């Protein structure tokens, strides 16, 4: 009951996804074999693990979760990687010939070819829930498979699912880390297509989990790695409500009405805390306070963007480990009288907190350091729009030469959709201002 | 028998607004049936006619 | 004179599984529902909340569109001494969403809860009515509980039915659409309900931090508050006395407007218990009276009673109680209406509650309440003149007239009842 799926597509999505399952298996004391000793109720369950986990009658704990790409070398690496024997090999699904960073073959010519197989596959998973509550996307805004093959899954996941939620973890792109020339044409024409058919989308910028990961972490070139570990991190906070239960804790679906005005505005800003190396973490507790204090800093949000120029509409605080609700609120005070927070004004202003007690794990042997407690703040704010803003100024550059535009029409595609997709966004960033100016 | 009459007169009333009641209720429910299929239909012939 | 009792939501079956463990121990009755008390006024009037190898069954059905809160009551204290097949449930939750309660989700089950509620009828020698718990701000207590009360109607024309409704606040929030949950539910209570005890969860909350110096209160406090309230309450009907009360009486004698049937309680003393110096009568009375003490943020001060009923429970001076009594009302004259004469009653119990020698409690229809309305009206209109948040309830077929008319309609309440403050 309340079972999630996970659908991990392309090379980000997939990259991301293991360094996501192998947190849980952590998390959750399950070993790469998929055995969890600590697990009783052998081939079954209602346990909240089983959310994101099903089990078979011989002990093994398997993913909700569904792996695509149109080439195979990176599912090819899970497949003989550490946490193979996770997943039934049915669940990790590659084509022979990628989309060369083209939106057009992603969604058309290459993709078309594999969503029916993809949507069987998923159906497959979905037959085992008892209750199955929506699906969870993984992928980039900028590769061909990421952007068109997405959009194509989610608009087939409407027809097939109706209205059940999916939810978006979508890499926004970053010049620092690798990354085509066409990709703000990519991530438009992806996010034009997938609006409607998303629920609430957590957008991470490539470029603030660089940033962090240099400062914080005091890595000189982050690899992708690096990248994901801490974005699992992330992600593991937010899905976090799903998967454990407690006294304290507040279901993410809970938190999504709050986070989710009108239908578009789907948008929320995540900021994580701390991010912090073993050598600093030594002799350095962390307080709630402190913590807490760390969400409100703009160089611990996963978009940049200034939300001291924006409005909110919503303010949500998941906190896991020691922490209990006397340090949570004292901290907010201390919060509320030391920065700026400007809420729209047909919105209320409390903080909407939820506390997850099981504590944060880490990667052995990784970079982050093993703390106490953290917290991952969401927040809905009109300035969520300056990455818009970012990503159609570059696309406007190469759409009024039209270069690279041959690649896709190639491809089949017309101009059509490309002007459309960019008045969809222009109508975004319209929508944005309108529901920050105060009422009449 | 009059004012029995007019307790059964104010009881008929009551029962027939709580029907216009239940078919308010039968509306709302068919209204939220019909606009997801319509969203399923749309989504599938905007799919089929961009393919 | 049976009462069936209904609880429905997470909040309602919280306060309502306490309630239950709370007279279950006043009347005598262990977790496994056998009865090992010492007097027998405990046993005279049991048959109005308790059906019958001599052991006692709540006359309770618990209901809520998902399954937890329900594991809950079921490994709580009290839990095995509800009889199984009342229990009538869901999976899919209702999101807090009054919409899902009301038109989707909560329509699926309603059937089945109807179906045990007429089983419970059944078996009632004579049915006096409904007492059902719930919250306004959620989806399945609001939603889903006032289609049950509207079905209920229905079936039961002829029936009383008693609310324990939570008032959402901004104090105390789950969610921002706790206003369009609200505001939608007491326009259904307005319509059929004939007594509602208003429990404001901002009243709450303030009692809790101010009075109980809990700087950091939770469900837990909150509602360790509403169960005094509710035992007090509903004393006149559970124990035998002087005077006998029942559902109907207490709604022909406190409610003038067929409208004006939304009820201040209040109770002494207020204890989060700690304390073993008993009250004088004079501090009861004194107590019970002050805004302080009431369960609704209203100050009395600001509007006026149209009725009330006292009860004072423990050992004391009957004739101390009625001097007390006649005092604050001798005192504060402005402050009950001139038009209904000697609408202030008094009773007395012999039988306290748990761990206090006395108490007093306060059933008040106060035209005070208006401000709670307005409260709840002025935080729906905030959002509802941008139509935030809205796509959650059109989602579910609702169509935004559905709530300009709740608007209007309670907007109208709160000026009927400002129409007596100033008659
Ligand atoms: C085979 O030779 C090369 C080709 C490219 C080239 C390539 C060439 C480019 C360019 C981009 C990109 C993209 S880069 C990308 N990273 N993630 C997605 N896409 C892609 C990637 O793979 C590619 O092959 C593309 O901008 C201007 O010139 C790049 C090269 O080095 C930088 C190689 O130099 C020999
Ligand atoms: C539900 O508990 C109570 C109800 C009443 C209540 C009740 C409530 C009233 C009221 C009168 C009365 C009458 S009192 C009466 N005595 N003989 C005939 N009628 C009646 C009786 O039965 C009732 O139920 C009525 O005036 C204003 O508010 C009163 C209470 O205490 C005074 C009770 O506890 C506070
Ligand atoms: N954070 C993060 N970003 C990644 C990772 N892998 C690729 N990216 C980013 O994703 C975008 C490119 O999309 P990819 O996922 O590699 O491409 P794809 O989905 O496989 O699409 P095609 O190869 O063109 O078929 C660029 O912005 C890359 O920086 C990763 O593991 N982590
Ligand atoms: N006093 C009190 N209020 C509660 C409790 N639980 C929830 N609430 C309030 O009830 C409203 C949310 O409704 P809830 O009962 O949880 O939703 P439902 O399950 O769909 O009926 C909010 O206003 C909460 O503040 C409780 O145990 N006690
Ligand atoms: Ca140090
Ligand atoms: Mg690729
Ligand atoms: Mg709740
Ligand atoms: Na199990
Ligand atoms: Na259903």
């Amino acid at each position: 009951m309340r079972e999630c799926i996970s659908i991990h597509v392309g090379q980000a999505g997939v990259q991301i996804g293991n360094a996501c399952w192998e947190l849980y298996c952590l998390e959750h004391g399950i070993q790469p074999d998929g055995q969890m000793p600590s697990d009783k109720t052998i081939g079954g369950g209602d346990d909240s693990f089983n959310t994101f986990f099903s089990e078979t009658g011989a002990g093994k704990h398997v993913p909700r979760a569904v792996f695509v790409d149109l080439e195979p070398t990176v599912i090819d690496e899970v497949r003989t990687g550490t946490y193979r024997q996770l997943f039934h090999p049915e669940q990790l699904i590659t084509g022979k010939e990628d989309a060369a960073n083209n939106y057009a073959r992603g969604h058309y010519t290459i993709g078309k070819e594999i969503i029916d197989l993809v949507l069987d596959r998923i159906r497959k998973l979905a037959d085992q829930c008892t209750g199955l509550q929506g699906f969870l996307v993984f992928h980039s805004f900028g590769g061909g498979t990421g952007s068109g093959f997405t959009s194509l899954l989610m608009e087939r996941l409407s027809v097939d699912y109706g209205k059940k939620s999916k939810l978006e973890f979508s890499i926004y792109p970053a010049p620092q880390v690798s990354t085509a020339v066409v990709e703000p044409y990519n991530s438009i024409l992806t996010t034009h297509t997938t609006l409607e058919h998303s629920d609430c989308a957590f957008m991470v910028d490539n470029e603030a989990i660089y940033d962090i990961c240099r400062r914080n972490l005091d890595i000189e070139r982050p690899t992708y790695t690096n990248l994901n570990r801490l974005i699992s991190q992330i992600v593991s906070s937010i899905t976090a409500s799903l998967r454990f239960d407690g006294a304290l804790n507040v279901d993410l679906t809970e938190f999504q009405t709050n986070l989710v005005p009108y239908p578009r505005i789907h948008f929320p800003l995540a900021t994580y805390a701390p991010v912090i190396s073993a050598e600093k973490a030594y002799h350095e507790q962390l307080s709630v306070a402190e913590i807490t204090n760390a969400c409100f800093e703009p160089a611990n949000q996963m978009v940049k963007c200034d939300p001291r120029h924006g409005k909110y509409m919503a303010c949500c605080l998941l906190y896991r480990g020691d922490v209990v609700p006397k340090d949570v609120n004292a901290a907010i005070a201390t919060i509320k009288t030391k920065r700026s927070i400007q809420f729209v004004d047909w919105c209320p202003t409390g903080f909407k907190v939820g506390i997850n007690y099981q504590p944060p794990t880490v990667v052995p042997g990784g970079d982050l350091a093993k703390v106490q407690r953290a917290v991952c703040m969401l927040s809905n704010t009109t300035a969520i729009a300056e990455a818009w803003a970012r990503l159609d100024h570059k696309f406007d550059l190469m759409y009024a030469k039209r270069a690279f535009v041959h690649w896709y029409v190639g491809e089949g595609m017309e101009e059509g959709e490309f002007s459309e997709a960019r008045e969809d966004m222009a109508a975004l960033e319209k929508d944005y201002e309108e529901v920050g100016v105060d009422s009449v | 028998e009059a004012a029995e009459e007019r307790r059964k007169y104010q009881e008929a009333e009551l029962l027939k607004h709580l029907a216009e009641k239940r078919e308010h209720e039968r509306e709302v429910i068919q209204k939220a049936i019909e606009e997801n299929n319509n969203f399923i239909k749309m989504a599938k012939e905007k799919l089929a006619q961009k393919m | 004179r049976e009462i069936v009792h209904i609880q429905a939501g997470q909040c309602g079956n919280q306060i309502g599984a306490k309630f239950w463990e709370v007279i279950s121990d006043e009347h005598g009755i262990d977790p496994t529902g056998s009865y090992h008390g010492d007097s027998d006024l405990q046993l005279e009037r049991i048959n109005v909340y308790y059906n019958e190898g001599n052991k006692y069954v709540p006359r309770a059905i618990l209901v809520d569109l998902e399954p937890g809160t329900m594991d809950s009551v079921r490994s709580g204290p009290f839990g095995q001494i509800f009889r199984p097949d009342n229990f009538v449930f869901g999976q899919s939750g209702a999101g807090n969403n009054w919409a899902k309660g009301h038109y989707t989700e909560g329509a699926e089950l309603v059937d089945s809860v109807l179906d045990v509620v007429r089983k419970e009828s059944e078996s009632c020698d004579c049915l006096q009515g409904f007492q059902l718990t719930h919250s306004l701000g959620g989806g399945t207590g609001s939603g889903m509980g006032t289609l049950l009360i509207s079905k209920i109607r229905e079936e039961y024309p002829d029936r009383i039915m008693n609310t324990f409704s939570v008032m959402p606040s901004p104090k105390v929030s789950d969610t921002v659409v706790e206003p369009y949950n609200a505001t939608l539910s007491v326009h259904q209570l307005v319509e059929n309900t004939d007594e509602t005890y208003c429990i404001d969860n901002e009243a709450l909350y303030d009692i809790c931090f101010r009075t109980l110096k809990l700087t950091t209160p939770t469900y837990g406090d909150l509602n360790h508050l509403v169960s005094a309230t509710m035992s007090g309450v509903t004393t006149c009907l559970r124990f035998p006395g002087q005077l006998n009360a029942d559902l109907r009486k207490l709604a022909v004698n406190m409610v003038p407007f067929p409208r004006l049937h939304f009820f201040m309680p209040g109770f002494a003393p207020l204890t989060s218990s700690q304390q073993y110096r008993a009250l004088t009568v004079p501090e009861l009375t004194q107590q019970m009276f002050d805004s302080k003490n009431m369960m609704a943020a209203c100050d009395p001060r600001h509007g006026r009673y149209l009725t009330v009923a006292a009860i004072f429970r423990g050992r004391m001076s009957m004739k101390e109680v009625d001097e007390q009594m006649l005092n604050v009302q001798n005192k504060n004259s402005s402050y009950f209406v001139e038009w209904i004469p000697n609408n202030v009653k008094t009773a007395v119990c012999d039988i306290p509650p748990r761990g206090l020698k006395m108490s007093a409690t306060f059933i008040g229809n106060s035209t005070a309440i208006q401000e709670l309305f307005k409260r709840i009206s002025e935080q729906f209109t905030a959002m509802f003149r941008r139509k935030a948040f809205l796509h959650w309830y059109t989602g579910e077929g609702m169509d935004e007239m559905e709530f300009t008319e709740a608007e209007s309609n309670m907007n109208d309440l709160v000026s009927e009842y400002q129409q007596y403050q100033d008659a």
